[PDB]
């Protein structure tokens, strides 16, 4: 049975990493006061 | 202060789980190069 | 060779006609005494 | 414990600043 | 480009344009004025006149308080003025 | 080549104002929401729903006129002109607040109409539909603030009234009752609105100060042709400027313009979600740890405790006149006041 | 104050003492900041709407643009032709220099006033 | 049984039919007279 | 490669692995259901459904099992307080186990379907290309939905072959799983009439079967197949998402206003029952009916069931909560132990006074005592210097009828102010704050948390509707507009009709 | 009542006057 | 003591604030518009009480 | 691709991909059912809203008994 | 049972941190 032809490589460049890391850390910084309450 | 104790594990995972996701995707992008 | 009444024509007067009418009404209002 | 958490996240953001400026993917032309 | 309507800057500097609108424009102004000056606007919309917000020795708002008797409540409030 | 296609042809003609199928919904609804507001603001009182003057006719100016919400006693009645409340009397309908639902409902359907217009024109011209997508943000704000919020409360009465000062009162209601500034979803909205204005200003300025010299004259506007293939400013010099000024810059013009869509749209969607919670009085009102220490410890004061005294004042001083259906009577001696004031 | 709740304190007391909501320069500030958020989204949505096909559906459209390429990466006439028909033709730009100056000027001026 | 509010509902339903039908009669007509040429 | 936000598009033309993904999702959802119930069962106190019902203890899936007939535990208790009962296998525990077994069976199937993706069934026999006949699948699935909907109404809900559903009296005092008969009249559209729920599912079931039959046999019109891109599975996503957020808005609204499907013994009072003094009216109605037949005050109030008095208390109003005040309502005001009694305030004149109740908008509220005629006669002064109406000056006393303090009267002012403070919440209850270390701040109920989540999800899914519908109608330009779109098209007056190249002037 | 004709009359004469003045060019 | 009334307001994390409620508190009303650098205070303890850091920042 | 017993049985149900009725087909009838359905949702909405008030229909918890 | 609160976070990170390390190392091996 042939191997699946729909696989595709996923990519995250370095700028997208920096952006997402920053989004998560600032989100964490904002919501933490509300989780400790 | 009398802060909620799961606040800490909430914050730690909130940070760690999506951060690790992005790190995983980035590193394996770079070793395709 | 230019139509007079068009869609554009109706859009304008749909807006312009009651604007002036309201403007006359608000004008009279400045002269109301309590 | 909450103070350690607030200051830790802040310190991580400052560290990311450093890498994002000095260790960015360099823009290259055409 | 253009869609084939007559240009505005052509219309509003034309003589025929200002022959119509020198009548239509002031007439609408005057009609709107009279709508107020005759007091018709008060009656059409139900807007209290300066003398008809309160009964004389009265200082409570005629505030509607029932959903389905609402119409009749306004009307009872009005008879307290006549 | 039936009547449908002949009408489709006439709706989709290129004219000074495109109509489309979406204009059938948009154009009556937009006109009527707008006419209702000008009609109400010019002529219609709020004496019987609110105890307020609200028209030009009554002595109000542009900042104080409003089409106001119905009385709290109408609950969430559609307040149709032909329905059981006004019973077809146009005068009583106006007096009972009916123009508020009129405007808000024809508004809602207008906003649909407009968004469908963006889809419709984008399909006909051959461009991607991201302008419609972005417009989902204004829709979320409108429905959540004007429809979802009062539906969670007792009545339309607590929706915002359509006016300048009436909206200001809505802003201050939300501070004193909901402590809406403390709400992170609003904070993300603020960051998205202000982030938008920032990006708008900084992007216009960058383009305008990295322009290529493409004409001789001192007005640099003339040296642009809408059909030139060349970029009209230097992305390269802009990237260097901002890299050395700020430490990072944009390098991808496609990302930059997506980011300009993304930021303000997102921020609006975030504040909408917070209003949805406020519909249920699910406020971000207090920090428990603070109240616990504050209660036990009369020397502990933060800007957080200071602001709740302020909200407590707002409530007690504003509530009787803002909620007249409740007949709140607060004798002088119960009103919270600091010294001397 | 230099703090998040401290900011809210300051803006609450400012309103009690100055009725800043009813001050016209603050209203222009709102119009400056609401307006700039609007035009931010507009310009970013209109440009993004008229990107020229350069990539496939398995790839980010952003790789359609290479840093420092000489040609524009969207079609401004397709953009003008969409927005001009959304409102009417002359309520839409087609000089990119005037459009970006307008982008720069609206929020700057409104924030000058609120300042 | 046939209450005042159910009569109003029918008044609203009819009013809506007339507005939508009258609007469309007028739209169909104009489109029949002023056609595009191919 | 693919951006992170598009990894799952690899399933768009892989029907087998699309099925494996849907199986994996269905496994996760049913796994959650079983895990959530086990957690609730492990933390639920069955020992007092009067003053510690499920809705005070933060139970979220219990009430949905109860609503349809699961009422008891293998441990011997039931949620109506009946004890010594034997539910057989469809206990809370058995229902949770059934979903975990289901979860695990679904997970094995997903593995099979991910591996044997290349099933001939998914291939168009004409072209050899993978393809799903979406219009016929819709008729199949609709017909199944109609059968199930019909069966659920005809058999489960009637008790013809099932338990029925939770029904109750108007004040939430005597609820139980009961077979319900269909209401075919116009009152079957009354949200509050349980029989209309039976009729709905019988009639809608038959319409589903008839319409599914129609959609298996009748092919879509060509105009419509092209308009809606009915050969593009993403159009199904766009319309499916739209139908889902429609449904999410409905269920959030019926949960907030209340319908026959959200009884208050499973979810709690609504805020409107506080707004309109709904329980208070009935409680007063019952005390007047006692006093009428000459029952002493003590006796008339003692006849009030504590369960009805507990509804007349703002602490169970789902609109007194906060976004980050977590946990059960019990974590806030404590675990209710007893109704202390109904409190009657009088001044030195013997006039009876009334505490003005707190409305749901206010986190704090003044203490203002009024007479029958609404005239303010006592309060707790903020500024003491010009106080006229203080409890001390006005000689205010509190007397209790019913409950734990029946027949007791307090006169010393700091005590009378103390109960006067709690009286703005309505009826006065004894709470246990030590057990859960309660902090004293009201929380919302499962009625509130459900409405909030579903109102929010609905709104978000509306954007998914917009995104995925835009993607269907504009598939051809997803990657960008045509690089050879010529300016004669987008400029004005070249064509008579916009975008129609055949209408050139 | 009477104020309705008063208000309506300027606008009837206004639409009268424009109709007369434009009637030839409208028939074309 | 932001308002000069010997009523100090806690602004910092170690003193029971979170990220939302914390602030550097403005300098004392007792100072008004006066210039309050560190070297004008008799000690850093005094300078901290009266809000010196805000003026410096 | 792989053939299976169950697949061979279900085969005819996934075999008319692409097929359409001509022109507008049943579209007029669909339109009628839509319109009926809207009126119907209207009546349901306005009943719940107490804008439509029918005899013997007490839109309150007191209809539960 | 009166257990240690930090025990949960100590256990969770004890699992999470080293596991994630191995996952990062494995996935980039495969994509090269
Ligand atoms: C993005 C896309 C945008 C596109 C939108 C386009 C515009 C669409 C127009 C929407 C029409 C909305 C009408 C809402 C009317 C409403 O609800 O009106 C309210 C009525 C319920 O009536 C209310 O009921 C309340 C509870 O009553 C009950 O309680 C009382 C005391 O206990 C008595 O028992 C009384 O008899 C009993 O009925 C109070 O009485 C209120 O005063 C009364 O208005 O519901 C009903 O009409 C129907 C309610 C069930 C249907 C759910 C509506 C769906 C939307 C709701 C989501 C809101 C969010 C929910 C979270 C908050
Ligand atoms: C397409 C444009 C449009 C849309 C979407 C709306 C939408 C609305 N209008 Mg608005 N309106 C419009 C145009 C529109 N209006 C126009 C042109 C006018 C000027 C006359 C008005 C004037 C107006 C007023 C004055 C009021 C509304 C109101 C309303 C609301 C309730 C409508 C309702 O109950 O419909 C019910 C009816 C329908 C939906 C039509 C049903 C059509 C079906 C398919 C045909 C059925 C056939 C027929 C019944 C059979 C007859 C049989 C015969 C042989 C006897 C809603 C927001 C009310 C409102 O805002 O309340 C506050 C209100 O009082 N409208
Ligand atoms: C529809 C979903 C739903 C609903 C309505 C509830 C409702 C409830 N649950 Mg359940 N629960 C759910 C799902 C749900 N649960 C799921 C999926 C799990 C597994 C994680 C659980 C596990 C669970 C446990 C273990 C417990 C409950 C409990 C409770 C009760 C208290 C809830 C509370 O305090 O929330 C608090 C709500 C919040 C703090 C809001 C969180 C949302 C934050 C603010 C947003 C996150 C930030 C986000 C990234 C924003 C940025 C986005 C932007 C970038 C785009 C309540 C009845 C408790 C109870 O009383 O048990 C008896 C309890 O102990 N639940
Ligand atoms: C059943 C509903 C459904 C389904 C099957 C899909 C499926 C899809 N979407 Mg749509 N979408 C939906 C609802 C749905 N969407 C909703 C409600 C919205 C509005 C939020 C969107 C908005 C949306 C956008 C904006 C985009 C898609 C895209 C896509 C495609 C790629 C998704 C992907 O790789 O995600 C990858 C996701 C991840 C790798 C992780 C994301 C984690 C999120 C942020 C939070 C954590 C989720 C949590 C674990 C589980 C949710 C719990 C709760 C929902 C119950 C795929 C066909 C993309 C597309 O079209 O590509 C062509 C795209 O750009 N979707
Ligand atoms: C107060 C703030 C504010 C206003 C007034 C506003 C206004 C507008 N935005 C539009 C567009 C947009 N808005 C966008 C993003 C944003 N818009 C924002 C904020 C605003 N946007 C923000 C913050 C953003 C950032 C995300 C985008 C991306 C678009 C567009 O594409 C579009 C456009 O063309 O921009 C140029 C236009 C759509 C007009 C329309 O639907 O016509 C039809 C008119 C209808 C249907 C009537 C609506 C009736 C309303 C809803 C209720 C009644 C209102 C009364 C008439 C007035 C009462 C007012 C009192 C309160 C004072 C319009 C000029
Ligand atoms: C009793 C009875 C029967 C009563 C009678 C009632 C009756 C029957 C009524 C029915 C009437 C009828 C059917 C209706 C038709 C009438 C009709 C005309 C109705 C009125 C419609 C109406 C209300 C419209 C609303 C008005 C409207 C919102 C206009 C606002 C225009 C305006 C100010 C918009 C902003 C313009 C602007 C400068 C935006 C800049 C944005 C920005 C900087 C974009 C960035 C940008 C721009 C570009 O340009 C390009 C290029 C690029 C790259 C780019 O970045
Ligand atoms: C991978 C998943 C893990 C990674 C995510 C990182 C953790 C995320 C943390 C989010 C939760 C943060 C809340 C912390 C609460 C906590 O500490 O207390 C823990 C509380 C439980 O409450 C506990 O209850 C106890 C008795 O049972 C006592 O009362 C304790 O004091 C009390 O803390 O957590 C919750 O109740 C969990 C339920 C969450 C489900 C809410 C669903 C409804 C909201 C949906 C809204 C959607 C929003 C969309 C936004 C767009
Ligand atoms: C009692 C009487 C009172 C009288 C008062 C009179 C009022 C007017 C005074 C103001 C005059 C200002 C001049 C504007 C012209 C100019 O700017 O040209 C520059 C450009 C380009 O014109 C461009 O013109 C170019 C030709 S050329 O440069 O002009 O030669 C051409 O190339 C290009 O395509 C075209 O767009 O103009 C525009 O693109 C419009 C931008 C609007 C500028 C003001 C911004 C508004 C800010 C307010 C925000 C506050 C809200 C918060
Ligand atoms: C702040 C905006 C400033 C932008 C200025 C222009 C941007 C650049 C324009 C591109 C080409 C340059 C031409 C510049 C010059 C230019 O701007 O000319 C303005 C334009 C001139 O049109 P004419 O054809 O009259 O002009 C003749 C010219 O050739 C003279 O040179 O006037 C109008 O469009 C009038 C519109 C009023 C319409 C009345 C209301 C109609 C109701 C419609 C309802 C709204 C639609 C509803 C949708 C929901
Ligand atoms: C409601 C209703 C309706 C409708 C109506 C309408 C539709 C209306 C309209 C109306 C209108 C349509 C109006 C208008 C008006 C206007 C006005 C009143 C305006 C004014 C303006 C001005 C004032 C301006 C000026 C200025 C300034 C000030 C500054 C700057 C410059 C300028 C010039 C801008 C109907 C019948 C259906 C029925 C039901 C009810
Ligand atoms: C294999 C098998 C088995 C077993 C099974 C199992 C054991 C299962 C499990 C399963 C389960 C046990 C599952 C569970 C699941 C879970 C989940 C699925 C969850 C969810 C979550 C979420 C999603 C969340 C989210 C969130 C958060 C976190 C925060 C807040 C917000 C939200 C809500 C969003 C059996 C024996 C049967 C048989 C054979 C085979
Ligand atoms: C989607 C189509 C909706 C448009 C319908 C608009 C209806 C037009 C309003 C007509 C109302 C006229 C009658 C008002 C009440 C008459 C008095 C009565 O009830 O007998
Ligand atoms: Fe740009």
């Amino acid at each position: 049975m042939e191997p699946n032809p729909n696989r595709q490589p996923v990519e995250l460049n370095r700028t997208s990493l920096y952006l997402g890391l920053l989004l998560i850390l600032v989100l964490a910084l904002l919501f933490s006061s509300y989780f400790f309450n | 202060m009398e802060v909620n104790q799961l606040g800490l594990i909430a914050t730690a995972l909130f940070v760690l789980v999506p951060s690790v996701f992005l790190i995983i995707l980035y590193v394996q992008t770079e070793s395709q190069q | 060779s230019y139509p007079i009444f068009t869609v554009r024509w109706v859009a304008v007067h749909t807006l312009a006609v009651p604007t002036i009418f309201f403007l006359g009404a608000i004008a009279a209002m400045q002269f109301i005494q309590r | 414990m909450e103070t350690i958490t607030y200051v830790f996240i802040f310190a991580c953001i400052i560290a990311l600043f450093f890498f994002a400026i000095f260790f960015r993917e360099p823009p290259r032309i055409t | 480009g253009t869609t084939g309507e007559r240009p505005f800057s052509d219309i509003i500097t034309s003589v025929r344009y200002w022959v119509i609108h020198s009548i239509t424009i002031p007439a609408l102004f005057i009609a709107g004025w009279l709508f107020v000056s005759t007091g018709l606007a008060y009656d059409v919309f139900g807007t209290p006149r300066p003398d008809s917000y309160y009964a004389q020795e009265q200082r409570s708002i005629p505030l509607v308080t029932d959903r389905f008797e609402a119409k009749q409540q306004v009307e009872t409030f009005l008879e307290q003025l006549k | 080549r039936g009547w449908f296609d002949i009408l489709d042809d006439w709706l989709k003609r290129d004219r000074f104002v495109f109509v489309g199928w979406s204009g059938i919904l948009l154009f009556p609804c937009a006109y009527l929401a707008l006419g209702g507001w000008l009609t109400g603001t010019t002529f219609v009182t709020s004496w019987y729903t609110h105890g307020l003057a609200s028209s030009y006719l009554e002595g109000c100016n542009f900042l104080t006129v409003a089409v106001s919400t119905p009385a709290n006693s109408m609950g969430h009645s559609l307040l149709l002109l032909w329905g059981p409340e006004a019973q077809g009397d146009f005068t009583r309908w106006c007096q009972l607040g009916g123009l508020w639902t009129f405007i808000a409902l024809h508004g809602a359907f207008g906003l649909i109409g407009f968004m469908l217009r963006q889809f419709e024109i984008a399909r006909l011209v051959g461009v991607r539909p991201y302008n419609a997508i972005a417009f989902s943000a204004p829709i979320a704000v409108f429905v959540s603030v004007f429809l979802i919020y009062p539906l969670g409360q007792s009545s339309w009465f607590f929706a915002p009234s359509f006016g300048v000062a009436a909206i200001f009162r809505f802003l201050l209601f939300f501070q004193g009752f909901h402590n809406w500034t403390l709400n992170p979803f609003h904070m993300m909205g603020v960051a998205g609105v202000l982030g938008g204005a920032l990006l708008c200003a900084i992007h216009g300025a960058t383009v305008e100060n990295t322009l290529f010299q493409d004409g001789e004259g001192a007005s640099t506007f003339r040296a642009f042709n809408p059909t030139q293939a060349e970029e009209t400013y230097s992305m390269v010099t802009a990237n260097r400027f901002w890299s050395q000024i700020f430490g990072i810059a944009f390098s991808n013009k496609r990302w930059l313009h997506f980011f300009m869509l993304f930021v303000p749209v997102t921020g609006l969607w975030m504040s909408a979600i917070g209003v949805v919670g406020l519909a249920l009085n699910l406020r971000s009102y207090d920090f428990i740890s603070q109240e616990i220490r504050a209660a036990e410890d009369p020397e502990f004061e933060t800007f957080y405790t200071k602001n709740l005294l302020l909200n407590e004042g707002i409530r007690a001083w504003m509530a009787p006149q803002d909620q007249p259906h409740e007949n709140f009577v607060f004798p002088e001696e119960v009103l919270p006041r600091g010294n001397a004031l | 104050p230099l703090g998040i709740s401290g900011t809210f304190n300051f803006m609450i007391v400012f309103q009690a003492e100055h009725n800043i909501l009813m001050h016209p320069f603050h209203q222009l500030g709102v119009a400056g900041v609401f307006g700039g958020a609007l035009f931010c989204a507009m310009h970013g949505s209109l440009v993004t709407s008229s990107l020229i096909r350069e990539t496939t559906e398995t790839e980010s459209a952003n790789y359609g643009y290479k840093f420092g390429q000489e040609e524009e990466t969207y079609n401004i006439v397709a953009a003008h032709g969409y927005f001009g028909r959304l409102i009417f033709q002359y309520a839409s730009f087609n000089n990119s220099r005037s459009l970006h100056f307008f982008l720069a000027a609206w929020p700057v001026v409104g924030v000058w006033f609120t300042a | 049984t046939i209450t005042p509010s159910l009569k109003g509902f029918f008044i609203g339903l009819l009013s809506g039919a007339v507005v939508l039908g009258l609007t469309f009669a007028v739209l169909i007509a104009i489109s029949q007279i002023d056609k595009v040429q191919r | 490669g693919l951006p992170w936000y598009r990894v799952h598009t690899v399933l768009i033309n892989d029907p087998g692995r699309l099925i494996a993904a849907h199986l994996m999702h269905t496994a996760l959802v049913a796994g959650w259901a079983g895990s959530m119930a086990l957690y609730e069962l492990a933390t639920f106190d069955p020992s007092d459904p009067v003053l510690n019902p499920m809705w005070r203890q933060g139970m979220f899936v219990l009430p949905f099992m109860a609503r349809l007939g699961v009422t008891g535990s293998w441990s011997g208790w039931s949620i109506t307080g009946e004890t010594g009962i034997d539910p057989g296998f469809w206990s809370f525990e058995g229902v949770a186990l059934a979903h975990i077994v289901l979860s695990g069976l679904l997970f094995l199937a997903a593995c099979w379907h991910w591996v044997y993706w290349d099933l001939e069934l998914f291939r168009d026999p004409r072209t050899g290309e993978p393809a799903l006949d979406l219009p016929k699948m819709f008729g199949i699935h609709l017909f199944l939905a109609g059968l199930l909907c019909f069966g659920f109404g005809a058999f489960h809900l009637t008790g013809l072959f099932g338990p029925g559903m939770w029904v109750s009296d108007p004040y939430g005092l005597t609820g139980s799983v009961q077979p319900v008969a269909p209401e075919w009249g116009p009152d079957g559209f009354n949200p509050y009439n349980p029989g209309g729920v039976v009729a709905h599912h019988i009639a809608a079931g038959i319409v589903g079967i008839i319409a599914g039959l129609f959609h298996i046999l009748v092919r879509p019109p060509q105009r419509l197949y092209k308009a809606l891109r009915m050969g593009n599975i993403e159009t199904v996503l766009s319309s499916s998402i739209a139908a889902v957020f429609f449904a999410a808005f409905v269920v959030a609204g019926t949960m907030w206003y209340g319908s026959a499907t959200t009884p208050i013994e499973l979810f709690g009072p609504t805020r409107y029952q506080w707004d309109s003094s709904y329980f208070q009216q009935e409680i007063n109605r019952r005390v007047q009916a006692s006093l009428a037949s000459g029952a002493t005050l003590e006796e008339a109030w003692s006849a009030i069931p504590e369960k009805l008095a507990f509804y007349d208390y703002i602490g169970n109003n789902p609109a007194k909560g906060g976004l980050f005040r977590t946990g059960p309502m019990n974590k806030g005001d404590g675990i209710a132990q007893a109704w202390k009694g109904h409190a009657v305030f009088r001044n030195k004149e013997g006039e009876e006074l009334f505490v003005r109740r707190m409305p749901a908008f206010f986190e704090s509220f003044p203490v203002i005592l009024t007479d029958k005629n609404g005239v303010v006669k006592a309060d707790i002064p903020f500024r003491r210097a010009e106080s006229k109406y203080s409890f001390e000056q006005q000689g205010v006393t509190v007397s209790f009828y019913g409950g734990e303090l029946n027949g007791q009267t307090f006169t010393d002012p700091p005590t009378v102010k103390s109960y006067a403070r709690k009286a703005i919440f309505g009826e006065i209850f004894e709470f246990d704050t030590e057990t859960l270390n309660s902090d004293g701040i009201f929380r919302t109920s499962p009625r509130g948390w459900f409405t909030f989540a579903h109102a929010v999800f609905a709104l978000l899914f509306f954007f998914g509707h917009i995104w995925h519908g835009a993607r269907t109608l504009f598939r051809d330009v997803f990657s960008g507009i045509d690089p050879e779109l010529s300016p004669e098209q987008v400029e004005w007056g070249f064509y008579q009709k916009v975008g129609d190249v055949t209408t050139r002037r | 009542d009477w104020r309705v004709l008063v208000v309506l009359l300027p606008v009837l004469l206004a639409a009268g006057w424009a109709v007369r003045n434009i009637l030839p060019y409208a028939v074309k | 003591d932001i308002d000069g009334i010997r009523e100090p307001v806690s602004g910092s994390l170690l003193y029971g604030n979170n990220i939302i409620t914390g602030a550097v508190v403005p300098s004392s009303n007792a100072i008004g518009l006066h210039f309050y650098p560190i070297w004008e205070a008799a000690s850093l303890d005094e300078w901290l009480y009266n809000g010196g850091p805000y003026q410096l920042i | 691709a792989r053939r299976t017993w169950l697949g061979d049985i279900l085969r005819p149900l996934n075999s008319e991909y692409g097929k359409v009725a001509p022109g507008w087909g049943t579209t007029p009838l669909m339109a009628v059912f839509m319109g009926l359905f809207l009126v119907f949702l209207l009546i349901i909405l306005e009943i719940y809203n107490s804008t439509l008030i029918l005899d013997g229909v007490n839109v309150s918890w007191k209809a539960l008994g």
